[PDB]
Order: structure tokens, then sequence, then C-alpha cells
RNA sequence: AUUCAUAAUAACUUUUCGAAUCGCAUGGCCUUGUGCUGGCGAUGGUUCAUUCAAAUUUCUGCCCUAUCAACUUUCGAUGGUAGGAUAGUGGCCUACCAUGGUUUCAACGGGUAACGGGGAAUAAGGGUUCGAUUCCGGAGAGGGAGCCUGAGAAACGGCUACCA
RNA sequence: GAAACUGCGAAUGGCUCAUUAAAUCAGUUAUCGUUUAUUUGAUAGUUCCUUUACUACAUGGUAUAACUGUGGUAAUUCUAGA
């Protein structure tokens, strides 16, 4: 096409933004960044399509010009920034400490955290590599890069890096028993266990998972995201917990929790 | 034709109307940049000598240096070359143009005086036209007033007074390349940060090696 | 003109814009209408503005009438309102002056005309004026 | 899973890079220079990674036609060796060598009033017809070829030649 | 703060569907077969010289527009000299 696309149409946007068919032709086209745009969420969306603190991109960009935001400990003023999973976002003037994570519906759940735990996030490890000068370095799901880690970290693990210094802290491996978040697909948002792994060398290893309800479900390895140990979340969890109700049970909860 | 001559020492420029066939013929067969003594062309110009600079044809098409064969021609063109303003970058374009060479197809021709003759040329030689700017860079000022490395040019600078309707005020340029305590602070920042970060990375690698030593100890 | 049960629903405090944003629900049962400026007055009268930090704009009436619904804002600092809110509402409220600018195609024609003239112009000018003189 | 990552060694380089750049600020300490230090943020820059992409690419899949049964290698058709060229693999191209490759499980050719798909209509089921057109992908900017710029174009509301 | 120089972009978008019959295209792979402006994260003590009478580093140089004014052309997003 003689070049990349600086545009995005509505009805091509991610369905998990809960936008409308209508209100125009075009849509925000997330900028470059750590989070892949289908995997991501814009600032305007978190605000204007999840918070309703504002209406228009005018108001949004005005707010960002006021520098009202940090993101993982840093301001970012692009309306089309690609926010995403396990981000940390904090507001000062309202003193809101958020963290980005899906619903069990796979929708980027509004999970408010405290001032602490807006002091730590996780990074699942994409690759660890013997960088040059013999240096070891390693990168994360959220587009960062660190050197001199703990070497016992290995691929597919996660780590509790701190936030702003960087600075890996104690971390979590991948073996039987651990606790997990799901980051893609039909089981998206779900939470469970390691119960076994179906290693398929050459490609597409899978992981059998079991939620608290002994609902088993098996997923792609790459969508795996360790989050602590079983009965031991290293973070704060939203509502729903990746427990994956039936629509029947959901209905039941609607009509029941409705009333009084 | 008409003749457009400059006296660069004054900054003067002046046009004349030269319709004597015989005096005009003195320039045929010549090219740009050749020198010619205008004594044949006027006792007023006796002793004067001029270097051929340029000319336009009877339809406005110009000449150019090294573009021979005294006629009109289309050439493809680029940036950093006269007779053409490239409009968007990369653009290369064809245009017509007249030859380098003197010929009767030139309503106008333009020169610059090389050497002054005996006479004076009133409108051009008499008037002394001023240069529009002075130096701007500090080193330019330094050469311009014969200043040392130390001489503190700041006061030497030119200023231009300007009246409001009554309120007069001076205006002057803004020195670039000037050394300042800020620039010194900047290099200070840079140097300090460089060696600091180096030693930071050094000790980090040290801790890493320590851990590694324990791993083999175990 | 019997009375008005105006109500303010869905109240949010917005420190990152320094405003209170809510939904106006008017029960104006046998009047006709709404009249935003009257609303402006009652709304500074019930939260606090000194009217002009309050903005209101989606005030459609129910089928049959007697009720209208819109959105309402009350900002902190009328100056802050005057910097954040857009100018068409300020002119609607008389709190600003709508600029008298030219039509789009006139501006465009002008741009396309000036798309030819390299540079200052006034030296294009002294020579087009001389050559035109003769 | 690698001649990977990376390191080290000996040399090479019309020598790449390593900040002569810009805005807010003003601090300290004396050996009192204008000393030496010293914050905030702005833009740039090597490599790596990421992101946005792009390019090639595996497998399966298409309407009619045998009144197209043979096709493919003049001049690369299939493959090998080496080389160039490319961002880069590759007959992509060039050299030498081979004689292979496809085909009734329909090739090759021809037609299509053929851009494909998402889908639309029709309604038992099974199906039939259409789908240029609000999304995705692809091609084109009167027809063709070439090309600079630029990370990215064979651009066309950019250029060059021809044809109309 | 006109104007211009510099920088970026103008290759997106929008329009149409002529071509195109394993070709595009759908789904599905792959790059241990490649490039990647931008965004983001990190990333730079060594740059000199037969190594005492050394070499702007408190920073080194021109070459040009914008500008001047000389002008040209039936005519243009034409442009010449100084």
């Amino acid at each position: 096409a003689r070049g990349p696309k600086k545009h995005l149409k509505r009805l091509a946007a991610p369905h998990h933004w809960l936008l409308d068919k209508l209100s125009g032709c075009y849509a925000p086209r997330p900028s470059a960044g750590p989070h892949k745009l289908r995997e991501s969420l814009p600032l305007i969306v978190f605000l204007r399509n999840r918070l309703k603190y504002a209406l228009n991109g005018r108001e949004v960009k005005a707010i960002l010009m006021q520098r009202h935001v940090k993101v993982d400990g840093k301001v970012r003023t692009d309306t089309t920034y690609p926010a995403g999973f396990m981000d940390v976002i904090t507001l000062d003037a309202t003193n809101e400490n958020f963290r980005l994570v899906y619903d069990v519906k796979g929708r980027f759940a509004v999970h408010r955290i405290t001032d602490e735990e807006a002091s730590y996030k996780l990074g699942k490890v994409k690759k660890v590599q013997l960088g040059k000068k013999g240096v070891p370095y390693v990168v994360t799901h959220d587009g960062r890069t660190i050197r001199y880690p703990d070497p016992n970290i290995k691929v597919n693990d996660t780590v509790k890096i701190d936030l702003a210094s960087g600075k890996i802290t104690d971390f979590i491996k991948f073996d039987a028993g651990k606790l997990v978040y799901v980051t893609g697909g039909r089981n998206l948002g779900r939470i469970g266990t390691i119960v076994h792994k179906e290693r398929h060398d050459g490609g597409f290893d899978l992981v059998h998972i079991k939620d608290s309800l002994d609902n088993t479900f098996v997923t792609r390895l790459n969508n795996v995201f360790v989050i602590g140990e079983q009965g031991k979340p290293y973070i704060s969890l939203p509502k729903g917990k990746g427990i994956k109700l039936s629509i029947a049970e959901e209905r039941d909860r609607r009509r029941a929790q409705q009333g009084l | 034709m008409k003749l457009n001559i400059s006296y660069p020492v004054n900054g003067s420029q002046k046009t004349f109307e030269i319709d004597d066939e015989h005096r005009i013929r003195v320039f045929f067969d010549k090219r740009i940049g050749q020198e010619v003594d205008g004594e044949a062309v006027g006792d007023e110009f006796k002793g004067y000598v001029f270097k051929i600079s340029g000319g336009n044809d009877k339809q406005g098409f110009p000449m150019k240096q090294g573009v021979l064969l005294p006629t009109r021609i289309k050439l493809l063109l680029t940036k950093n070359v006269s007779c053409y303003r490239p409009r968007r970058d990369g653009e290369r374009k064809r245009k017509s143009v007249r030859g380098a060479i003197v010929g009767p197809d030139l309503a106008v021709l333009a020169l610059v005086i090389v050497k002054k003759g005996e006479q004076e040329l009133e409108g051009l030689t008499d008037t002394t036209v001023p240069k529009r700017l002075g130096p701007k860079r500090a080193n330019n000022i330094r050469k311009f007033f014969g200043l040392s490395k130390e001489d503190d040019v700041r006061d030497f600078v030119i200023r231009r007074e300007v009246t409001k309707g009554e309120k007069t005020y001076t205006k002057a340029p803004k020195i670039q390349r000037l050394v300042t305590p800020q620039r010194l602070q900047r290099k200070r920042h840079q140097r300090a940060l460089k060696v600091r970060n180096a030693q930071a990375q050094r000790e980090a690698a040290a801790e890493y090696a320590q851990l590694l030593a324990k791993r083999l100890s175990e | 003109s019997d009375a008005v049960t105006i109500r303010t629903r869905k109240v949010i405090s917005n420190p990152l814009l320094a405003r209170k944003q809510f939904v106006v629900d008017v029960l104006h049962p046998n009047r006709a209408n709404v009249s935003k400026d009257e609303l402006r007055e009652k709304l500074a009268e019930v939260y606090k503005a000194e009217k002009d930090a309050v903005s209101v704009f989606g005030f459609r009436t129910q089928f049959g009438g007697g009720k209208s619904v819109g959105f309402g804002l009350v900002y902190n600092s009328v100056a802050e309102a005057k910097k954040f809110e857009p100018t068409y509402r300020l002119v609607r409220y008389g709190l600003a002056e709508k600029v008298e600018k030219a039509s789009r195609q006139q501006r465009k024609q002008k741009k396309n005309r000036d798309k030819k003239i390299f540079g200052t112009g006034k030296r294009l000018a002294k020579k087009v004026a001389r050559r035109n003189a003769d």
C-alpha cells in the first residue's frame, strides 16, 4: 500500500472497546508503543469510553496537556497511546490508582488499586538474551528491557519488577501448581492453574488450566500469564476473578442480586 | 538591447539602453564570464572592463554557464542549479533555456564591472550603496573588527535604531556559537553523567558477578 | 408555568478537569420549553457558580412535553471554565464574541492564490508595479 | 534444532558513531577566580529490543469449456555448482553441467457481460442465484515503461520518454 | 512575527473494479530467509600524537536563502546578474 496506515475505521476496531456502530466513520488508531493495538487500549478510551471524565478528544488532549497523568511512573500525552495489560495508571488530582486487566469477559476491567501496588507491576518475559559485551538482558510483555536480572529467571516466567527504577525483584517460574491469568482467547480473563503442560516442541505448547471451581480449560502457552501462586495473588484482583460464569448463572445473579 | 551592470564595490546596480548595432556586435561570439573592455561601446566606458554574468532572451529564457551552442534548448534540471526552483523535494524537471553564448536574441544582458576606466559612471560609480547586515556570529564579528580570542565582542556589535513614531530603540542580532556559562554547564552535565553512569554499570556488573560466584559455590 | 422539578442526576466530581458533571432532568410539567439561561441561574443557585462556570447543552424534550433532559456541568473557577469550555457555547451564553471570519472557499481560493508567490511579496510587488507601469 | 546470542584474537574501512544544538532555573562552596561545581526539560544519536508495518512464504480451497490433449526449454523451461543482485532466500539474473518438470485426480490453452472474501436474496431439509458497491485484502489513476526524493512510492491532486 | 531556510508529512485518506482463473483472496503457517521512519525501553570515561618545549574547546569555517536593488518574458507556482 506504499506505506503504513495512519487511520483506523470503526468496525475494524477491537470489539472489546464497547464502542458504537455509529458516531462517525473513523477510530483512534493507537500509536506505536509497547502494547499491540488489538491487545491495547487508548487513553481516550479509558477516559471517554470507560471513565466518562470527558466527551471529546479536545477535552482529552487538553487534560493531557495539563500533564494530569503518569503511566507506569511516567507521563504520556498522546491520545493514541497503547495502554494495556497490567499497566499501573495513576491519577493525581483524583488520587486514583488503577491497573489494567481484563474482565472475565476479556474487557479491559476497571480495577482500581491502592497507592501501593501502584508501586509494582509484573512483566512476563518474552526473551532473555546474552546481549553484547557478554551482557545479559531481558524484555517483557510490556515492551521494556532490563539488564543484570536474576539468572534463574528463564523464558515464559514473569517477574515483579518494581516500576520506575526498573529493578527486578523476586519472581515466579513456570511449573506445576502456580497461579495464572489468561491473556488471549476463549478462556480470556480466566484464572486457574498449571495442572499440566502439553509441550509441543516446534510450536504451540499448551497448558491445561483449572479454575477454583474445578472447571478445566486448556489454552495457548503464549496467552499464559503467571500472577503469583495458587491462593497467592501477588496483586489486587478485579471483580469476577476470571471465573467464567454461564450466561445462565449470570442471569440468575442478575435477577437475584437485583432486589433489596 | 538593454544592459544591466553592477558595481559591487559600491553595491550599485544600473540599467542602460544600448541600441548601437556596431557596439552591440562587440559581444557576439563570446560566452559568459569572458572579460571585455567597453571602450568600443562608449568613451564613457573607456578603460572600463566587464565580466559577462548573464542574460535573458527575447521571450525571457535565460542563459547559463557551460551550456553551449548559442540557441534555445531543453534540459533536465535539479536543485543547486540556477534557472530552476525545485518545488517539491527530489523533483527533477525539464525546462527550456537559452545558450551560454552571446547572440542577437537577447533583449537584456547583465554584467559586473571588473576594472574601472578613466571616466566616472554617474548612477553606478558615484553612489555607494550600503551593506544590509553586519556580522552575526561571534567569530564573524571578531574578524570583522580585528578582535582577539578574548576581546569580548558583545559591545562591538552593530545596532539598528528605529523610531516608533517618536520612541527610538536599538535592535541587534542574537549571537550564535557564543560561549556561555550555560554551555559550560551543559558540557559539565554531559561529562559528569558519562563517567557516573559508567561506574554505575560497573558496580551493577560487579553485583551480578558476585551472585554468579555463589551459584558455582553451590 | 406551574413549577419545575429540576433534578441533577449522575453526579461526578472531576478534579482532572476541575468540574462537577451531571445529568439534568427537568420536569417542567405545564410550561413549554426549558430556557437554558434560566437553567443556568437555578444551577448556580443550587451548587455554586456565579453562573458562568456552568455549561449545559443537550436539552431535548420528551414526546408530549412537560419534561426535558440534558447534560449539565458546573466548573471550578469561571476562568478555568473560560479556558476549557469551547467558544460556541460561550458565544451562545454571551460570554464571548463569535469571530467574523470568511467562508471556507474564500479562504481556500486565497491559499491557492498565495500558493504561487514565493517569499515576502513586497519585492514581487515593486517589480510587478514597475513592469506594469511600463 | 543453528556457523544463534555473545565474546576473544590478527588485520581491513575514501572511517560510521561518540551532542561545537535549544528553553526554564538558579544553588553552592572558597584558594574570591567570575572560580569550580550544580537542577528542571527540549531536541537529537549508535546498537539492541519493542511497536507500527512491509516483503517473501507453508497447506487446502475457485465459474464454464475437450468444437482446447497434450504442454513446458527461440531467448530458462526443471534442477545442480559458483557468482552477482537484492533488505534478503530464490533461475531473480548471469556463467558451466544435467534432462528434467506438468498432465484425464483435466494439465496447457480459450471464455467469463470474473477483483476475491466478509456476505445478500430465497426460506422444511438438501440446495439455487447474485455478491462492483458502507469491513478486510488486492490492482489502478487516460494506456505503457522508467526514475529522483524519502524509513517507506515504481507515487501520479511528484517527475521523465513514447502512444492517444 | 509576515516571509523564507531548516525539520516532518504529503506513500495516509477518499474514488473505482478495467486487468486478474491457484493469480488476488479466505482460513492457516514461517522467517534459524529480511528492512523497518516513528513510539516505547535501555544503550556510549577510550575520539589527539614517535607520547617535553603541540593541538580554538571559553566552542573553530564559509555558503546562501529570506532581504536589497539591477532586470527580462505575449503568457506559468518561469527566473537571470550583483
